[PDB]
């Protein structure tokens, strides 16, 4: 995919093709945690409206990257649907301190279908780690929070805090990379404890990690989607003064919004086709 | 057409841009060229109001639909070097060189003792810069609420609607 | 030739008179560019016409 | 009324400062605008200017 800049030298396009072509093998992936390649596109060694629009066509690159890269998720979710059918399994044939909630929570938890598209896929998530972690904390009798409206929290019951670090470094890791993805199952669980508590707890490392990677890929490509409002917004301030043909087009073109993401790649490609027709109006060098 | 319209990628546009295949793929039941969410909830509200109550109130229901053929209206209308050739810094004369159907067209409508035929046909040329598109009847296959969705859960509600169309008194003789 | 492309483009599919030149008109000495790089739509005349059309339109706007 | 504070559900008692924080099943609109035609008539406003 041609990414064109306009004052840019050879040795600068090739250090930020070469690093939109390895990101998803680059530890934290974010532009602001790698920023010399920012400021590689060159404010104040540049005008104005040029550096605008090679910070715009830098992130437009960097938007494409991100929704092509495509955090894969199927091979997760079904070893999660066949966790969420164990914790079933295992909840049917266990004594409670009362049947009815408990059948209740199960009963929520269980016949649980995600959806294909990929945003209604957090909160089903989060209904059923809620469901387990309630059934979790009364199978080892002790009590939960009853006030109404504060539900129970996410977390891990009954565990030796070493692996309780070890889900916070993995977490925080992929926290800063989440392309790659590594389901590092719990086998340093230790046994004689009730087999529903080692269930739900791999069944909550793994909701864990299902909703971090969405909240990150949420988190990232919501900032980039402001920066890229903000940058149009700013290129189409800055172009307003000057007066031509070119320069009315190039505003022509940037009037199209930017908050839907095929909306982002659409303003890309029609950026990239006609490239030369506007690039009179931008001053070069 | 008969087919679902599931995604975002058949409906897009280009607008004020050289965009040849939108001109060329006029009169298609494929693409549905929108623009952009624009209707939100309370202007959904007062659209439906103005289109569905207060018009055929006050019409006493004797309005109706049409979609002019833009294309060829707008290349007999539009395309003269008065038009073509422009500057940017003899009454008979300018209302020949206008044309023969636009000059009964803006002669009284537009036209003062302040500006001519001429000058107003610039800045009414200046909107073709955002360019329609041709009249498409789009049915709504809808189902209701979650309320009376429980009787008949397999009927769904079919509407349709007029897309760059107008709602129109009478009948233009000059079109 | 593009010298035979162009004289295509200005007098036989969006047919100007040769009045409006190409050396006169330079939203025109842009867009023979774009219009090079189709082989077709050819056959409906109209639908390059509209496009001049709204292109030297968007050359004479005040916005 | 009823609110909750810390996790817990705890009663909570206020003073109405003024007539107006009666409820609309208790003093509705017309109650109001006959006491204040009453209002008027003693402070011999009766047709308001």
């Amino acid at each position: 995919m041609s990414l064109q800049f306009i004052g840019l030298q050879r040795r600068d396009v090739v250090a930020l093709v070469n690093f939109l072509r390895h990101l998803t093998q680059k530890p934290d992936v974010d532009l602001e945690a790698h920023p010399k390649i920012l400021k590689k596109c060159g404010e104040k060694r540049l005008h104005r409206r040029t550096v605008l629009f090679n910070e715009l066509m830098l992130w437009l690159g960097y938007y494409r990257e991100l929704r092509f890269h495509n955090p894969d998720l199927s091979s997760v979710l079904e070893e999660f649907e066949v966790r969420c059918v164990a914790v079933a399994r295992r909840g049917y044939t266990y004594p409670f301190g009362d049947r009815g909630k408990a059948r209740d929570h199960l009963a929520v938890l269980d016949r649980t279908e995600f959806d294909t598209d990929v945003r209604h896929d957090a909160e089903i998530v989060e209904r059923a780690l809620v469901s387990a972690v309630i059934l979790a904390k009364m199978s080892v009798r002790e009590t939960l929070v009853t006030a109404i409206g504060q539900t129970e929290p996410i977390a891990f019951v009954h565990l030796k805090d070493t692996e309780v670090q070890r889900i916070e470094e993995n977490l925080e890791g992929v926290r800063r990379n989440m392309f790659c993805v590594k389901p590092l199952d719990l086998n340093l669980d230790r046994h004689a404890n009730t087999a529903l508590v080692n269930a739900v707890n791999k069944l909550v490392y793994t909701g864990r990690l299902i909703m971090n990677v969405r909240r990150s890929w949420e988190e990232l490509e919501r900032k980039c989607l402001a920066r890229i409002q903000e940058r149009c917004k700013l290129l189409v301030k800055e172009l307003r003064m000057c007066l031509s043909f070119d320069s009315n087009y190039c505003r022509n073109i940037l009037k199209h919004a930017v908050e839907n993401g095929d909306s982002a790649d659409t303003l890309l490609e029609l950026l990239i086709e006609d490239f030369d027709i506007y690039v009179d109006s931008f001053p070069q060098s | 057409d008969r087919q679902p319209l599931n995604p975002a990628n058949i409906e897009a546009r280009h607008h004020g841009v050289s965009d040849v295949p939108r001109l060329g793929a006029m009169d298609a039941d494929e693409p549905l060229f929108v623009d952009d969410y624009r209707a939100t909830d309370d202007e959904w509200t007062l659209q439906k109001v103005f289109y569905l109550c207060l018009m055929p109130a006050m019409t006493n229901n004797r309005a109706c639909g049409l979609g002019l053929n833009l294309k060829t209206l707008l290349v007999d209308l539009f395309y003269r070097p008065a038009f073509l050739l422009m500057p940017a810094a003899s009454i008979a004369a300018q209302r020949q060189a206008v044309g023969e159907m636009l000059t009964e067209l803006v002669e009284d409508v537009a036209t003062d003792a302040h500006t001519p035929l001429l000058q107003a046909c610039r800045e009414l040329f200046l909107a073709v810069q955002f360019v329609g598109e041709h009249v498409k009847v789009l049915e709504v296959r809808a189902p209701l609420d979650h309320a009376q969705r429980q009787g008949l859960p397999d009927f769904i509600s079919r509407q349709h609607v007029l897309y760059n169309g107008c709602c129109v008194v009478t009948a233009p003789k000059t079109l | 030739k593009r010298d035979e492309k162009h004289r295509h483009v200005v007098n036989v599919v969006l047919e100007l008179p040769t009045e409006i030149s190409e050396a006169t008109h330079p939203v025109l000495a842009t867009m023979l560019s774009k219009y090079t790089r189709m082989s077709s739509l050819f056959n409906d005349k109209c639908a390059f016409k509209l496009d001049l059309l709204r292109m030297v339109a968007v050359s004479r706007t005040r916005r | 009324t009823h609110c909750q504070e810390n996790s817990e559900t705890v009663a909570l008692c206020t003073p109405r400062i003024v007539i107006g924080n009666l409820p609309d099943g208790l003093a509705p609109g017309p109650f109001h605008e006959l006491r204040t035609w009453e209002i008027m008539e003693h402070m011999r406003l009766r047709p308001p200017p």
